[PDB]
RNA sequence: GUAUGUAAGCGUAUUACCGGCCGGUACUAUUACUUU
């Protein structure tokens, strides 16, 4: 395991077995379902949306009290953005390659992390180019990496 | 400046209004419908200037954007250049109080 | 017994020390507390292991500690390991 | 002249076509409390009298 | 990365009984998997065993009783037809008298004597004795 | 696709403006006799009405589908009438019983009814006379065509 | 002067006289002064009454799209019922719309092109949550016996053990009744710290 | 008494029709694989 890594090492959550509890929670699908078109249209994340109803409220899970996925919450009030979550964290740190490595080189070993997440893009990239959630004929380019994040 | 106060011009992209160029945003600086203006670093010295000398006047604040022209320029999904901006409708975004 | 019967029905203590992870069933340690701050009144839920700094909508006394395993306070917390 | 084939569904006939359940749950949960009357007008004139 | 969920289930049930292991702890219950584990208890080779499951996969316990000496695996699934399957007896048993190859066809799970049978020419998983 | 640009003029052999005098008025909506195949496949709807001429075209040319049939993706559509299409298969080896991906390449022709077919659609095959030096198939049905994940969608 | 159907068993079925009698008994069930805002809508759409030999077991099909209601109320729907119904013991059970593809030479599928919730998995586990209703199930484990026969074991810790334990007999026949699996209910006392 | 390795009924396109359970006819997502 650890992809691109000497390690094996495993790090995750763990969920429980039933799919109802809270049960005790007073809080429906329905006032979250307004949270995330409160909280979600100011910009947040799929995953970062998620960990704030776990502390602050708390629901354990938004999957046990509403079936959909919650990119599907955040469509179905129309929440989907263009551009996929997890490779736009990635290519923020990818143009943070291009701020650090445009004056400070001979880094080789931050030069070598270049290749990471060009390649973390392109293997990635291409299964979401795939799954119909951005088309094709999106070719990343280097200068694109500052305004697809910015 | 800061990579945090990007951010805040991030929801902006999504929600807020817009003005690009002295013109548009001396514009609004007249009739004073903005709140908050941009300054880049490498502003034109009489034009680093003379946008404040309204803001002693219509009691609004501005910033110091430590970047350049071709990184502001591309800090708001555009790809030609920013020197001045005012957002004269802060959407969603949390620049209605936040100091840096 | 190395070589033992039972599997399916283990001592529960050695279970409760394990893992988190690798137990006959999946379930974690973690869970929730209903924590009352010892300045304020307020009844806040909140995860064992929340990450997450929380106050209250006006009862911001202390709440959480910020750290990497679960919120250890000392002296400024009053909650359950119930859920609510 | 492809793109606008199905096309009664973005702007107004999105709800002109989700108009088939606007008709039926926003009359009907009263008309339920109007076809329990028998156990809701002799229901609050008992707790007047008594 | 668990390549094939046959095979690794069937070699540490044969790394059980040389340290002596009663038991087995065992995953991930497949559906193939449990159209198999039967068949040895059809001719009695192991002892009890039970399938917990959880929510992601499910996972085994399996008790044995001892008689085994190796069960095996071929791997891919060969496809092997009727006039063919003597050459995968030979190749794999001690000898004709005892020990079971296992294919499968499309009739379903069997042993090859029950093959032998049913006539039905199909693909092997694995094979014990 | 065509305003009948020839430098010589197009039409399908076997048919003529008869005007006035005829046995009865037999109009049949457009002076366009097209045949069907007849082997299960039913007719393109375009083929009737069409103005396209195309002497090789298999269901209005002086064609009838012979051969074989079969079915396969398309790769490359530049050329004129014509797409490129491939087909797949196995081979059974002694040393091992074991596989291989090979392949075959059969250029074929297309009538104008199966307009805009792209890569990498699916597409069925049957076989007729020699066209020019390797065509001796045509294509029969665009019968699913579906690539749902990147091909066969818009955006 | 005494009313039976047609405000619960549609949209059912009119049959039998055993599913007309708990009609007869489901209204005065409304007179219970704190349901009455809720069951003049909840509808029925089929019952059953089959016996253990003796006693009989009292099947409840509930059409399921009031299931997030149905359970809040049904822990007064079992108790004045079986007073009023003993020794018959009640439980809701919703019969689904199962969606097969037929076990012949690969038979055609269409229409009701199957959404994964309307599988054979629905007639254990669409099936199984709604007998236990209350019961919390935390596990479930498979026991294979020796012919190809299986027992499976059905865990609840403490979560209100001490109300439905009487019922795990009658749970046991039932299932076997409408599923097929052999089932057995495990009790343990033990909080087991999760 | 027992066994289960047998077919039907029974948790269901166990297909639509005319025939004496029984002939004819309406009439089916594919491959690879294997069957004759």
């Amino acid at each position: 395991g650890r992809m691109h890594a000497p390690g094996k090492g495993i790090s995750q959550s763990a969920l429980p077995y039933r799919r109802t509890v809270p049960s005790w929670l007073k809080l429906n699908a329905d006032d979250v379902k307004e949270q995330i078109k409160k909280l979600g249209k100011k910009g947040l994340t799929p995953s970062k949306i998620g960990i704030i109803l776990r502390d602050s409220h708390g629901v354990a899970q938004v999957r046990f009290v509403n079936g959909n996925k919650i990119l599907r919450i955040m469509k179905s009030v129309g929440l989907k953005p263009d551009i996929p979550e997890d490779l736009y964290h990635m290519i923020k740190k990818a143009v943070a390659i291009r701020k650090h490595l445009e004056r400070n080189r001979k880094d080789k070993d931050g030069k070598f992390r270049l290749i990471l997440v060009e390649s973390r893009i392109h293997r990635l990239a291409r299964y979401y180019k795939t799954k119909s959630v951005l088309p094709p004929n999106w070719k990343y380019e280097s200068s694109t990496a500052s305004a697809l994040v910015a | 400046a800061l990579e945090s106060t990007n951010a805040r011009l991030a929801l902006v992209m999504k929600s807020g209004k817009y003005c690009l160029g002295y013109k548009q945003t001396l514009k609004t600086l007249r009739q004073g419908k903005a709140k908050l203006v941009l300054i880049a670093s490498n502003t034109p010295a009489l034009r680093k200037s003379e946008i404040e000398y309204y803001a002693m006047l219509a009691k609004t604040e501005v910033q110091h954007y430590s970047g350049t022209n071709i990184e502001l320029g591309t800090a708001c999904g555009k790809y030609f250049r920013v020197c001045t901006l005012s957002i004269t409708d802060p959407g969603d975004s949390d620049i209605i109080r936040s100091l840096e | 017994m190395p070589l033992a019967k039972d599997l399916l029905h283990p001592l529960p203590a050695e279970e409760k020390r394990k893992h988190k992870l690798k137990r006959l069933v999946q379930h974690p340690n973690s869970y929730f507390m209903d924590v009352k701050c010892p300045g304020c009144y307020r009844i806040t839920t909140v995860f064992s292991h929340a990450q997450g700094v929380v106050v209250c909508a006006g009862c911001a006394t202390i709440l959480c500690q910020p750290t990497g395993g679960r919120a250890k306070l000392t002296e400024g917390c009053s909650f359950r390991r119930k859920p609510q | 002249m492809l793109a606008d084939q199905a096309e009664a569904r973005r702007q107004k006939v999105r709800e002109a076509r989700k108009r088939r359940e606007e008709r039926i749950a926003t009359k009907k949960q009263e008309l339920i409390a109007l076809h329990a009357k028998e156990d809701e007008i002799a229901a609050k004139a008992a707790t007047a009298g008594h | 990365v668990r390549m094939n969920v046959l095979a690794d289930a069937l070699k540490c049930i044969n790394n059980a009984e040389k340290r002596g292991k009663r038991q087995v702890l065992l995953r991930p219950c497949s559906k193939v998997i449990i159209k198999f584990l039967t068949v040895m208890m059809k001719h009695g080779y192991i002892g009890e065993f039970e399938i917990v499951d959880d929510h992601r996969s499910g996972k085994i316990v399996v008790n044995l009783t001892g008689r085994l000496n190796k069960c095996g695996v071929i791997s891919p699934r060969f496809d092997v037809p009727i006039n063919d399957i003597e050459k995968w007896t030979n190749n794999l048993l001690p000898s004709r008298q005892f020990g079971y190859v296992v294919l499968t066809t499309s009739g379903g799970i069997m042993d090859h004597e029950e093959a032998r049978r049913k006539h039905l020419g199909g693909k092997i998983l694995g094979f014990f004795f | 696709m065509a305003d009948q640009n020839e430098r010589a003029f197009q039409k399908q052999f076997g048919v003529n403006l008869n005007r006035k005098v005829k046995p009865g008025i037999t109009k049949k909506k457009l002076l366009r006799r097209s045949r069907d195949v007849g082997l299960g496949f039913k007719t393109p709807r375009e083929a009737i009405d069409g103005t396209y001429i195309d002497k090789k075209c298999p269901w209005t040319g002086d064609v009838r589908i012979r051969g074989r049939i079969l079915t396969g993706v398309v790769r490359k559509a530049k050329m004129q009438r014509t797409i490129v299409i491939r087909r797949d298969y196995l081979h059974f080896v002694r040393k091992y019983s074991r596989f291989e991906k090979r392949h075959r390449n059969m250029s074929v022709h297309c009538s104008p009814v199966f307009r805009d077919v792209e890569h990498g659609d699916i597409v069925t095959i049957g076989e007729c006379r020699p066209l020019s030096k390797t065509v001796r198939f045509n294509v029969l049905k665009v019968s699913k065509g579906q690539g749902a994940k990147k091909s066969f969608k818009k955006y | 002067m005494a009313i039976g159907s047609k405000i619960i068993k549609p949209g059912g079925s009119d049959p039998d006289d055993f599913e007309k009698s708990i009609a007869q008994a489901l209204v005065e069930l409304e007179a219970n002064s704190d349901l009455k805002p809720y069951l003049r809508d909840l509808h029925i759409t089929r019952a059953r009454e089959i016996e253990f030999g003796s006693k009989k077991a009292v099947i409840i099909y509930v059409p399921i799209p009031q299931q997030k209601v149905f359970q809040k109320i049904q822990i007064i729907l079992v108790r004045e019922l079986e007073k009023k119904f003993s020794g018959k013991h009640v439980v809701v059970i919703a019969e689904r719309k199962i969606l097969p593809k037929p076990t012949r030479k690969a038979r055609n599928p269409l229409k009701q092109k199957r959404p994964r919730s309307r599988t054979l998995t629905a007639v254990y586990d669409a099936i199984l949550e709604d007998l236990v209703f209350p019961a919390e199930i935390v596990g479930k484990r498979i026991r294979v016996k020796l012919d190809g026969s299986q027992l499976v074991k059905v865990h609840l810790d403490k979560n209100q053990q001490t109300t439905i334990e009487h019922k795990v007999d009658t749970f046991t026949s039932v299932y076997k009744k409408l599923t097929g699996r052999d089932v057995t209910f495990e009790f343990p006392d033990n909080y087991l710290n999760v």
